[PDB]
């Protein structure tokens, strides 16, 4: 008898689930338009840490450093690579097109990689899942395309080279075994797991959602320490 | 004397607070603290001893007594502090043998299953846990690392790690992001278990067992010697049971000294233990076999001791047989005053104190504890039986050469292919031409036209040294990829009984430069002979075994060092006498030129030692070498004076 | 020059953050608009769980899902249940357009025997604005302001207070004379009574500590009950 109106009322959360996804799908149009409205801040910024017009060394370098999250990912042959990164912006998917958020890293392109833009394009839970929509938080992340960098070749800071002397069975000639292994470093962020790994795209989100809501809009906060690693 | 071992339990100053912590790396010291380890070498002396893991079927030395007296540890009593965990309420004193572990299994655990006895090697553990909201799941540990194991403790976890978990019970939660479960562990289960299934009371079980059979693994806990360590995680029993950790430890064991003497409760600061025991060092219930030249051809006669004193080197051992017929045994005799020099470990029947046996085709396992004055082992369990059987059915778990090569020396049986023959002959030149130009003394060497590969060596003994005079010869043979490899060479015994740590018996020599305990192409056949001679022959054949040098300038290294001396010299007289006897055809009139007088030089001096810096540690001559060494240098005599050389 | 480069970029973060706080007033906007757009759903709850459209309803509604939070449930005292099963429903109104930053937690109380008030309007109010003292201090609508309501109590039934008592012996009568105070008593609805801010600011760790739990148990009551109830009445909702 109870347990029949709890789950009727259940049901009413679906539906009011279902317009708290047409909600956030309206939030992410409002931030879409106040992107828009930041696009004179933002191009400020941009123009200032590019000294574009009247930059800021090692600006997004340093906000990677100060926070423990994407501090973790910089290993010693990212930081070349990466104080490169002179401005990053999250271009919101257009209206009718799945949720999406495209992080914008440009990359200054200089004697790593051919690419002119980079970007990382992450996708929102747009709608909640059939299977639980109670689940549906919000615009959770739930993949990561990553993009397909046109490496320099002799800059490949995702593989290392090893070589050892071995012998062949039997045969027992001498060849100076070489392999290229996986090495870790922040660039195997634009590379994520085709959907341990699950652990890494996990981890992966987590960075591209905090980069997303607090990196790029609190960037000064950053750079100056004032704020908090959230 | 160093005063500090593994496992000992030490405290010292690690934030300003004492802490205690648990030695790991003894020199061959390295501390890690109770709450915080951070293992880091410390003084010897700054450290303060506390405990002593002395573990059975560890020989050990009073600590406080005159007497250098040895003893094999039997049993352990360990009263240890415990902690309720997450707080400071410690109980103390109590018994190791009361707490139990957490898990069910652990690696190497015995089981039993479906009449198949084996040791768990690797396992998949499981958590099983309640939620805040009334929900209990079973988390793979894999899974439930990340949450942030015993009965009783509060994890608090972020709800996408429940993502693959399976609800047992309970409300099935909604896995937001935005906020984490807190979580109680019930238990702590096993999913399935890798066994290795080495032995049996027709074909072995699958390798590894899961839950849908695990029911019926049966595990012997009867063979628990997972003795309490400071931090080991345990449950307690209340005089309700809980989970506790220990904090501080005192060990006590009861310890069988040679003499015989079952001294009980011996405060384990009192016995310290014995890294490098010399091999002949014969405990209480050693199963020997006598091993002298001539006495005792029967191999089916076979000795436990029952004491030796230690100054006196001398063991006391029965003598027992087994009958033709039946399941029984024969005394020979109670022959006391035997030098360990003319025992020998029995090459089967090796049984130790707490060891786990099986038997050989009612009970089928058991630990064996004590070994009976009658020989029989004591211990076959089926369950607390303590039945004596005998040995009988159980398991414990300058340069030359000549124009042919003698087929019974060098080496035969090679045929490799060299990557150019004519190179290869290069190369052996290349060594004639080095052999020739060196060797002006102590070493010599020869070889053979029908196959070049094949060489033989003789190397004479240093002076002011156990291995003084004598003779030894050397087969070897160059592989056909030389200088690729390292030759090979063999030590032709002529012995029983190991002449050296390094020169075997059986014949594989090694040495440290050969690579074996580096080898470069540009290496010759003269360095390996000059090292053999300087080290194989060094001034004490001490050390040069294993890493031995730990011992050096110690108490302990001193008397082993004295000891092994003395059964080289027991042995090399053995040597030389097998030696005069058959030569090898490849050196028949250089064995006797050199011995016409080499050999009553050493028969001289060991008769001057029955009765001076003279450089190598053999004083003082103990009872049981006297004897041996007297019966040792009769035979030489008599071969000597056989072999046409009367005294020189 | 860069700190000053920095310093400019620190105005136009400024900026950018009244820019976001009417991005957060926008969102609010919406917020009210989609409220009203709950109205039927949120109607249709509070309909079936009072037997208004189709044991009646679902008993103890608002006192179950306080008590399986803990936020709540440490809150609700046994004497206060016998008053707290009588909330017919908890409502998130929000502040129409011009009004100021805030929401209403009202709870709608059936005729009861403990007091006459239909409903307890425990307002709460937001700050849109980045106050020049730390404008980046804004991590959003963060609550800090309140204001509660005041109950009249029927005679005999009230829980905010209760009476202790002293006995002292008079020196010349010699009669042990009895003297009572009327003294605060742990009570769930003390909540709807925060204790006044002084003007100054000069308020004691209690208040702090105090306005502070009041203000995240409000938070929570808009953001993840009221909204989300059912997930928290079957135990579905994690709740820590």
């Amino acid at each position: 008898v109870v347990k029949r109106r709890v789950n009727a009322l259940k049901n009413l959360q679906v539906k009011c689930a279902q317009i708290e996804a047409k909600f956030y799908e309206e939030v992410h149009d409002l931030e879409r338009k106040y992107a828009v409205l930041y696009q004179p801040l933002f191009d400020k910024r941009f123009e200032i840490i590019n000294a574009i017009y009247e930059g800021i060394p090692e600006f997004w370098l340093t906000v990677f450093k100060n926070v423990d999250l994407l501090s973790d990912m910089v290993q010693e042959h990212d930081e070349p690579i990466l104080k490169h990164l002179k401005d990053i912006k999250v271009k919101f998917s257009d209206a009718g097109q799945p949720m999406s958020f495209v992080l914008e890293f440009h990359f200054e392109p200089n004697e790593y990689f051919t690419n002119e833009v980079l970007t990382k394009t992450y996708r929102m839970r747009s709608e909640p899942d059939d299977s639980d929509p109670f689940s549906f938080d919000g615009p959770e992340i739930m993949g990561c395309t990553g993009c397909q960098i046109d490496w320099k070749k002799g800059k490949n800071v995702t593989l290392k080279t090893i070589k050892k002397k071995q012998k062949h069975k039997g045969r027992g000639t001498v060849r100076t075994v070489t392999k290229t292994v996986s090495n870790d470093s922040f660039f195997n962020f634009f590379a994520p797991p085709e959907v341990d790994a699950e652990a890494i795209l996990a981890a992966d989100f987590e960075i591209g959602h905090f980069l997303r809501e607090r990196i790029i809009p609190r960037s000064v906060l950053y750079f100056t320490g004032e704020a908090i690693e959230d | 004397q160093r005063l500090l071992f593994s496992h000992d339990l030490v405290s010292g100053r690690y934030r300003g607070s004492v802490h205690f912590g648990l030695v790991r790396l003894i020199h061959g010291v390295r501390v890690q603290w109770y709450p915080e380890g951070v293992k880091q070498h410390v003084k010897e002396t700054k450290l303060k001893l506390e405990d002593r893991s002395v573990v059975p079927r560890d020989v050990v030395r009073h600590m406080r007594s005159t007497d250098s007296q040895c003893g094999t540890v039997i049993d352990v009593n360990i009263d240890c502090a415990v902690k309720l965990i997450g707080t400071n309420c410690i109980i103390y004193p109590v018994n190791s043998k009361d707490l139990q572990h957490i898990w069910p299994f652990m690696y190497g655990d015995y089981i039993a299953y479906d009449c198949w006895l084996g040791k768990v090697y690797d396992l998949k553990n499981q958590i099983i846990l309640k939620l805040s909201n009334g929900a209990r799941c079973s988390m793979n540990t894999e899974d439930g690392a990340k949450l942030y194991f015993y009965p009783g403790q509060v994890l608090i976890g972020p709800a996408k790690i429940f993502s693959s978990v399976q609800w047992l019970s309970g409300v099935k939660p909604v896995l937001s992001t935005k906020s984490k479960f807190r979580v109680v562990v019930e238990e702590v289960q096993v999913v399935e278990l890798k066994v290795t299934w080495i032995t049996k009371s027709v074909s072995p079980p699958p390798s590894v067992i899961t839950q849908e059979n695990l029911g019926r693994v049966k595990r012997l806990g009867c063979f628990d010697h997972a003795q309490r360590q400071l931090g080991e995680r345990c449950l307690y029993v209340f005089p309700d049971r809980v989970a506790v950790e220990v904090v501080t430890t005192m060990t006590s064991a009861d310890v069988m000294w040679q003499d015989g003497s079952v001294e009980c409760n011996i405060r384990s600061n009192d016995l310290f233990p014995v890294h490098h025991l010399d091999n002949n060092e014969f405990c209480p219930g050693d199963f020997v076999v006598d091993k002298r030249v001539q006495s005792c051809p029967d191999p089916a006669v076979y000795g436990v001791v029952q004491s030796g004193d230690h100054i006196g080197r001398t063991c006391m051992v029965k003598w027992f047989k087994l009958r033709p017929s039946g399941d029984d045994v024969e005394l020979i005799g109670e022959e006391e005053d035997v030098s360990v020099y003319d025992i020998a470990d029995h090459p089967d029947f090796r049984f130790r104190t707490t060891d786990i046996v099986i038997r050989i085709g009612e009970p089928s396992v058991g630990q064996v504890a004590r070994v009976d004055v009658s020989s029989k082992v004591e211990v076959v369990w089926a369950d607390n039986s303590k039945t004596i059987i005998l040995p009988q059915h159980l398991y414990n778990i300058v340069f030359s050469v000549l124009e042919f090569a003698p087929s019974n020396h060098s080496f035969k049986k090679i045929e490799f292919q060299p990557p150019e023959a004519k190179k290869f002959f290069s190369t052996v030149r290349k060594e004639m031409a080095l052999l020739a130009t060196s060797l002006p003394e102590g070493i010599m060497v020869k070889t053979f036209e029908d196959r070049m590969d094949l060489f033989s060596a003789l190397i004479k003994g240093p002076t002011r040294t156990p291995y003084e005079d004598g003779l030894y010869l050397f087969d070897i043979q160059l592989p056909n990829i030389y200088p690729a490899v390292p030759p090979h060479f063999c030590y032709l015994s002529q012995c029983s009984g190991r002449l050296n740590p390094n020169l075997y018996d059986n014949g594989k020599v090694k040495v440290s430069l050969l690579g074996t305990w580096r080898w470069t192409s540009k290496s010759s056949l003269l360095q390996v002979l000059i090292s053999i001679q300087g080290l194989i022959l060094v001034n004490e054949p001490y050390y040069n075994e294993a890493g031995f040098d730990s011992d050096r300038g110690l108490q302990e290294g001193y008397e082993n060092s004295r000891c092994y001396n003395e059964m080289a010299l027991i042995r090399v007289v053995q040597s030389m006498t097998q030696l005069v006897r058959r030569p090898p055809e490849v050196f028949e009139q250089e064995i006797r030129q050199h011995f016409s007088t080499g050999g009553w030089r050493l028969v001289n001096r060991i008769e001057s030692w029955l009765e001076p810096d003279i450089g190598f540690p053999l004083f003082p001559l103990s009872k049981g070498f006297i004897k041996s060494i007297r019966g040792v240098l009769t035979q030489f005599r008599a071969a000597l004076l056989e072999a046409g050389m009367p005294e020189c």
